[PDB]
């Protein structure tokens, strides 16, 4: 039976992991090649590494991440931030990356999730979503969770399914960073929609929140904030949600 | 007494990523050297993988073009050990639903039909089930597409939406793993750890 999956974000600037960590025990804690390795080690389910870098050095910095981790990663991983045609998702995915996450280009050309999933397949295209509720309606937005778009969420999920998008990530801009927990409503909205998996994103604080996502239908749930000030213990988190119930991959 | 790995580099898909998971088996074996394989002006390998992801006309196309089957052949003939990885397990057999009417290399009975599930790929991780020595746990898969066998050559099964499929396959010395070991963590280094072991050791 497929696991449920716990997958971690690192937001990356100039090639480096911003901030850095609470991991004195790594030999660098703004290494991106060697954080990843370090939650593939804890259990970690995938990683997606997101560029929020506004270098005019940005596309050849995002390229050398991809190359470095290819290199020496042993589980899956997404890149996203600023992919904004089917020439540098091409760069990526070649590079090595198993998924490229698009937002606001896939916004403003929904076609480019076609060119993407029709070269490397349906599986390479994660379509993040950035969604708040605007007068009792949740509204897509797009620049990073600013523009609301006139969008509504139920219209870009289906949309999202037939241009060919392997995956959703799905924030609800107003949980993001808030550890909170997730935007269980937004999540039970959109999960009779689709039959995409869907990536629950933003706002998870405590291990319950995971549970939640679970069970408002989430296939996976992502955590940035929880994870890079080692507030939450991956092995732990995923020992909760077993004893909960919850299908995780959970070795010896 | 060196041991030579041979991984077929033609594609279609990312291929590198199953070479730096086997140099990752191999860092703890001396005199293991692995080569990238187009051709098949060199000599026999004593392991040789078939990777890829992709379709699987494509596959099939890039192993005649650079004149690779004959090569494949041979190590089945005198009993080196061949691993398809992904759709190089689905080239293994005889055809596929995915490419109707192209011939694979039909090295075990059997055929490759599309999964049953509502939702397609089946993504993710999964667990196997192995009959024996391989490690039972969780490795990543990205597929559509399911082998067909008869039991004797199922290794490992899984079970997706409510259909059990194998998930690993072995006739002699030809072994398929229908997952990604090279992106299932420590426990798909243990299981490339135990390929290369299974060669050493006939
Ligand atoms: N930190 C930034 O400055 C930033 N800049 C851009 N983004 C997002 O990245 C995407 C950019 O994609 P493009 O439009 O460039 O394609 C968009 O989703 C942007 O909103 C940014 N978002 C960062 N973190 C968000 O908060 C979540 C983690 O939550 P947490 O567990 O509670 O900590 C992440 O999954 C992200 O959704
Ligand atoms: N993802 C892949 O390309 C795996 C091989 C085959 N195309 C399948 O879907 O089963």
């Amino acid at each position: 039976m497929l696991a449920k999956r716990i997958i971690a974000c690192l937001d990356v600037k100039d090639g480096r992991v911003v901030k850095g960590t609470n991991f004195e025990n790594l030999r660098d804690s703004g290494d991106p090649v060697e954080l990843g390795k370090f939650y593939s080690e804890i259990g970690i389910d995938e990683l997606v590494f997101l560029d929020i870098t506004a270098s005019v050095e940005k596309r050849k910095t995002m390229l050398e991440l991809v190359e470095k981790v290819a290199e020496q990663i042993d589980i899956p991983f997404t890149v996203g931030g600023g992919i904004h045609d089917f020439e540098t998702a091409s760069e990526l995915i070649l590079r090595g990356a198993d998924k490229v996450s698009i937002n606001t280009a896939a916004v403003e050309n929904p076609s480019l999730i076609t060119q993407i999933a029709q070269t490397f397949g349906s599986q390479a295209v994660v379509v993040a979503i950035d969604a708040k509720r605007v007068d009792g309606e949740f509204m897509v937005f797009t620049y990073s969770g600013k523009k609301n778009t006139g969008i509504l969420l139920r219209d870009w999920v289906v949309e999202v399914e037939k241009r060919g998008a392997g995956e959703i990530l799905l924030t609800s801009i107003d949980r993001d960073g808030t550890k909170s927990g997730y935007d269980t409503e937004m999540i039970r909205f959109v999960r009779p929609l689709t039959t995409l998996p869907i990536i629950a994103s933003g706002g998870a604080g405590k291990m319950e929140h995971f549970l939640e996502a679970f069970l408002a239908g989430a296939d996976a749930a992502l955590a940035a904030s929880v994870f890079h000030f080692r507030e939450i213990d991956v092995r732990e988190l995923k020992e909760y949600l077993k004893k909960h119930g919850v299908n995780v991959r959970l070795e010896g | 007494m060196g041991m030579r790995i041979g991984i077929i580099s033609v594609g279609p898909g990312n291929i590198m990523n199953l070479y730096r998971g086997v140099k990752r088996a191999s860092e703890n074996f001396e005199d293991v050297s692995i080569e990238l394989v187009e051709s098949p002006r060199n000599d026999l390998y004593d392991l040789l993988f078939i990777p890829g992801v992709g379709h699987f006309g494509e596959g099939m196309r890039r192993l005649r073009e650079n004149d690779l089957i004959d090569f494949v052949r041979k190590h089945v003939e005198d009993e080196r050990y061949v691993v398809g990885v992904a759709l190089g397990m689905q080239l293994l057999f005889e055809e596929s639903e995915e490419a109707p009417g192209v011939k694979g290399l039909s090295l075990i009975e059997g055929n490759v039909v599309k999964l049953r599930s509502r939702r397609l790929p089946h993504m993710g991780w999964n667990e196997v089930i192995f009959k024996d020595t391989f490690p039972n746990g969780y490795y990543y898969f990205v597929h559509t597409y399911r082998a067909v066998c008869e039991e004797e050559h199922v290794l490992g099964t899984t079970e997706y939406d409510g259909e059990i499929f194998p998930s690993a396959v072995r006739k002699g010395r030809i072994l398929g793993f229908q997952f990604h070991p090279e992106k299932s963590s420590k426990i798909g280094r243990k299981l490339l750890e135990k390929v290369i072991e299974c060669s050493l050791s006939r």
